[PDB]
């Protein structure tokens, strides 16, 4: 159900390219812009009224910056993602109410960012392997709601 | 798009209903928060137990929503324009949900209609319950 | 994931009262009907232009009977279902191209048909425990697909 | 609904496809066939390796029906009318399956022309093929 060996290696290579805060500030602009109905759990984050607004507001880019920072740790324990994600995921059930597909659209936006940031090299082996990613990441985030 | 048949099965469907949509719709209400328990985290400020008062009140809200569109069934973008709003724009429900609700309607309906729910009406109650799902989220974006 | 006890008592409770053959039969049949671009895995199976045809049709009722005698025995198993139904799984990807998203809207028509046959006494625990049943059921016979 | 501004968006970043439409549609098939390899059940018939005469001919179609949507963007229904007819009647893909074509044409494109995939470029296209696929799937039942 998993990645190969080669498709980790492939993972971990290309993640050692990113700007954590930059790429996460803009998987999270992107959401808000593209799905802007994932805008709901933001009205304290100021300026959402434009494309432009949303990519610069700088409270968007800080939590695009813990969101990306948490996924980027759990690239490090691949073989343990509910474990990993546990304790965040009845976070965001029990206090946040975060509906899980939340996480399969920061999924979808987040390989959309990648292969703009990275072109060619985002091989659609690469992708794959990304895909089984944020896969596996939005169901460890979803496997406490109840 | 609905067809003159799909019409018809859905008025004598809902019509069969009668006074008894409200009831259905907090049934259905039930139905997805049971069976889909992601769709809860829409709702944190209601106690979701069985047979809360809140859930039977946004059943009813919910039911007439869907006679006014059965009244409306070949002018149902302006029927639920104020809803299409709300959904979009207030309640910000992602899509995915519609088809949870939608398959509990119809869950609730064939536990209540032996005689009307035939395949036919099956297939009429699916392409409605979808139209009204693709109207409610048609200005998501 | 995983069934409780009281999900797996309200699943055996009420499948000792289900016709299996005529479940089956009744749950392929709306299958075709309410989702007739399904009917793209049953060419060979004649008369399929209208509600009535399909519903009476002798293959499309022996064909149910045979998928769902299939599901009866993995509830025998419903802590296994992944090794249940590997073979068939199999099955359905290598030689039968079965798209698996078709598990899933069968599954919900079995929902649908329960509910229809069983009326009040299929309440919501009920459903919710066959939900999970349909969709470990659909999991499993997905599972490996490649 | 596509706004006169995704329109307008959806134009300029398709035109700029050009003449690299049959190369693109193909590595959108590849990336779907390799990340979602449930939608093979529908090409047994092909060969799926890479670079095949298959998937390089069919990438061009799909690609050159695009073009005719993004030329026609004010009456697609009408434009893809034969597409719509063979997707419904014959080929009958699941529904689910053009969303993962949809997000494999997305990341093509965002991995091919860096300077046109804004956010705002972003949002118009993949309401753009979210609408194509609905016109395709219009006639399914
Ligand atoms: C890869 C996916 C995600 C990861 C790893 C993640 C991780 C986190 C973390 C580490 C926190 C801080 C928790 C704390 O302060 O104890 C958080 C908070 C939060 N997350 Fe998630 N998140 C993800 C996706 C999302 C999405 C898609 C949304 C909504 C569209 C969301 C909504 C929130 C909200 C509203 C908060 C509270 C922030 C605050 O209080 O300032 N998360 N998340
Ligand atoms: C057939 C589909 C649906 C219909 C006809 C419908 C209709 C309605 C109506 C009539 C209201 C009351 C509006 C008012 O009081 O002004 C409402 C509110 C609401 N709906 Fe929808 N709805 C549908 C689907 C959904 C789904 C799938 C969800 C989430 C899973 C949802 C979540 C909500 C929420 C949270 C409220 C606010 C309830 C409250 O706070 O009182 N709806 N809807
Ligand atoms: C709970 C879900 C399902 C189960 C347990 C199941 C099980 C089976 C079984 C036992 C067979 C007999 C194969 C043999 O004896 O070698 C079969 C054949 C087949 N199944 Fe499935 N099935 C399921 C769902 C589906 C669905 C939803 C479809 C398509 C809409 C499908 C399409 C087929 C086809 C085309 C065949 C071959 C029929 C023929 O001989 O012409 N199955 N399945
Ligand atoms: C943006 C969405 C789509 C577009 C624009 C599109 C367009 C087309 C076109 C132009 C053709 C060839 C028509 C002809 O030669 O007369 C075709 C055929 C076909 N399509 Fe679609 N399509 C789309 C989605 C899909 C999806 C999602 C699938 C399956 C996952 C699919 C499966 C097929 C198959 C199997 C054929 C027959 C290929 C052959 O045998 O040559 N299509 N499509
Ligand atoms: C009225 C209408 C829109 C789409 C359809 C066919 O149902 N398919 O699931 O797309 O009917
Ligand atoms: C044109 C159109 C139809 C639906 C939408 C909103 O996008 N969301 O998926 O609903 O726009």
């Amino acid at each position: 159900v998993h990645l190969t060996p080669e498709e980790k290696s492939a993972v971990t290579a290309l993640w050692g390219k990113v700007n954590v805060d930059e790429v996460g500030g803009e998987a999270l602009g992107r959401l808000l812009v593209v799905y802007p109905w994932t805008q709901r759990f933001f009205e304290s984050f100021g300026d959402l009224s434009t494309p432009d607004a949303v990519m610069g507001n700088p409270k968007v880019k800080a939590h695009g910056k813990k969101v990306l920072g948490a996924f980027s740790d759990g690239l490090a324990h691949l073989d343990n993602l509910k474990g990993t994600f546990a304790t965040l995921s009845e976070l965001h059930c029990d206090k946040l109410h975060v509906d899980p597909e939340n996480f399969r659209l920061l999924g979808n936006v987040l390989v959309c960012v990648l292969a703009h940031h990275f072109g060619k090299e985002f091989t659609p082996p690469v992708q794959a392997a990304y895909q089984k990613v944020v896969a596996g990441v939005a169901n460890a985030l979803a496997h406490k709601y109840h | 798009v609905l067809s003159p048949a799909d019409k018809t099965n859905v008025k004598a469907a809902w019509g069969k209903v009668g006074a008894h949509a409200g009831e259905y719709g907090a049934e259905a209400l039930e139905r997805m928060f049971l069976s889909f328990p992601t769709t809860k985290t829409y709702f944190p400020h209601f106690d979701l137990s069985h047979g809360s008062a809140q859930v039977k009140g946004h059943g009813k809200k919910v039911a007439d929503a869907l006679t006014n569109a059965v009244a409306h069934v070949d002018d149902m973008p302006n029927a639920l324009s104020a809803l299409s709003d709300l959904h979009a724009h207030k309640l910000r429900v992602d899509p995915v949900n519609f088809k949870l609700l939608s398959h509990c309607l119809l869950v609730t309906l064939a536990a209540h209609l032996p005689a009307e729910f035939t395949p036919a009406v099956h297939a009429s109650l699916d392409k409605f319950l979808a139209s009204v799902s693709t109207v409610l989220t048609s200005k998501y974006r």
